[PDB]
């Protein structure tokens, strides 16, 4: 019943707090919303350094409303020169039927919430994400990704078609880090991944032997 | 327009049959129980709308661009589900469209569909201990992990 209006959150680090929508999509009966934040590791965490406030509220019928995240002193021991990975969990808790012999289900939704500090803080549109290196090894790729941000790969063929549609195991690439995948070799890579706004941009890659960049 | 604000890809909103988002499992089903067999199968459907998710060439699930996974106690084994009440006896099991039954807690594997909707199938079963009729139930989690 209780739906989130995005699929990750940027949290900019030049500001104390941000609010995200939601919305009590069941238009006859009140659902409850309960709202936490996770570490990277999806463990719970409770009094910093980003909170979400209310945890719980009720919705009535029909009802939009909003969660906050706010950052708390501590929020400046993060690293200022990359993001750190945090994730926001919205779950509802429907109202209690007294049905005999019932399953009931409560959806929890789990997005990425990215903490952006101001050092590396982003303009709308602007991509980081075609500085990915690809290196063939034995049975796929060795992808670096050299910048400060988390980045999330969804496909890779021979051809943006290939990249959009065909079979590939996402994965996502912690800010200056590498991680193998399992890969046909393609002559030209393509590669897709998901950017701020839940778009699937497709990027074109060139080998020059083993290692292939983005094509200029 | 050429101009406007940000537009983001909005959260999958689930919707049901039955505004409580309830399955009706039915009468314990003691006979069933007793023949060994596991109790009667019952369908839910749960549709996932405003996050669009089907594409040209697939869906968020599909493509494994969501993740799901159903939450609650886990009964005797593995592939099963406790359930509260004043029955004994049993638990649940649940099962996706090529007979993968979920665990507690466990992903369930990413699989082409068959509908911007997820099919699933319940059944009650025997759960090792001594079977009482009563009244029984279950609410399980079912969490949509966002790449
Ligand atoms: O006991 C219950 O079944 C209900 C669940 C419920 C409520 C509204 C719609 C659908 C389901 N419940 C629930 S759900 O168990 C709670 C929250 C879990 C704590 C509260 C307390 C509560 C409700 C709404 C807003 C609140 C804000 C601050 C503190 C408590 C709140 C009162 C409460 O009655
Ligand atoms: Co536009």
């Amino acid at each position: 019943a209780v739906s989130l209006d995005r699929t990750r959150a940027v949290f900019d680090g030049s500001e104390k707090s941000m609010t995200l929508d939601i919305s009590n999509d069941n238009k006859q009966l009140p659902y409850l919303a309960q709202a936490w934040i996770e570490n990277e590791n999806q463990e719970k965490i409770i009094t910093g350094p980003v909170i979400a406030t209310p945890p719980v509220q009720r919705l009535e019928p029909g009802a939009k409303s909003m969660v906050r995240l706010s950052t708390t002193p501590d929020i400046s021991k993060l690293p200022q020169d990359r993001e750190s990975l945090f994730y926001f969990n919205l779950r509802e808790i429907p109202p209690r039927s007294e049905k005999a012999n019932v399953l009931q289900i409560a959806l929890q939704t789990k997005i990425k919430l990215f903490y952006r500090p101001a050092a590396i803080k982003t303009r709308p549109n602007e991509v980081w994400q075609d500085q990915l290196i690809l290196n063939k090894v034995s049975g796929g790729y060795r992808i670096e990704n050299p910048t400060p941000y988390y980045v999330t790969v969804i496909g890779l063929g021979g051809s943006e078609k290939q990249a959009e549609e065909g079979e590939f195991e996402t994965v996502m690439l912690s800010p200056r880090s590498e991680q193998t995948v399992k890969s046909a070799n393609y002559n030209t890579p393509y590669l897709s991944y998901i950017n701020d706004y839940g778009g699937r941009p497709v990027l074109s890659f060139i080998c020059n032997g083993s290692r292939c960049s983005v094509k200029k | 327009a050429a101009f406007h604000g940000e537009v983001v890809r909005p959260a999958c909103t689930l919707a049901m049959e039955d505004a409580w988002q309830i399955i009706d499992m039915g009468e314990t089903p003691v006979r069933d129980l007793q023949n060994g067999f596991s109790g009667p199968e019952r369908k839910f459907s749960l549709r996932l709308r405003n996050c669009e998710f089907n594409s040209q060439g697939g869906n968020l699930f599909s493509d494994s661009r969501i993740r799901v996974t159903f939450d609650g106690v886990r009964g005797e084994t593995p592939d099963k589900f406790n359930l509260s009440g004043q029955a004994k006896g049993i638990n649940l099991q649940i099962a996706d469209v090529r007979g993968n039954i979920a665990r507690a807690g466990k992903v369930m594997p990413a699989i082409p569909l068959t509908e911007e909707a997820l099919d699933y199938t319940l059944r009650i079963v025997r759960n090792g201990k001594k079977l009482e009729a009563g009244n029984y139930f279950a609410v399980l989690g079912f969490r949509v992990d966002y790449e």
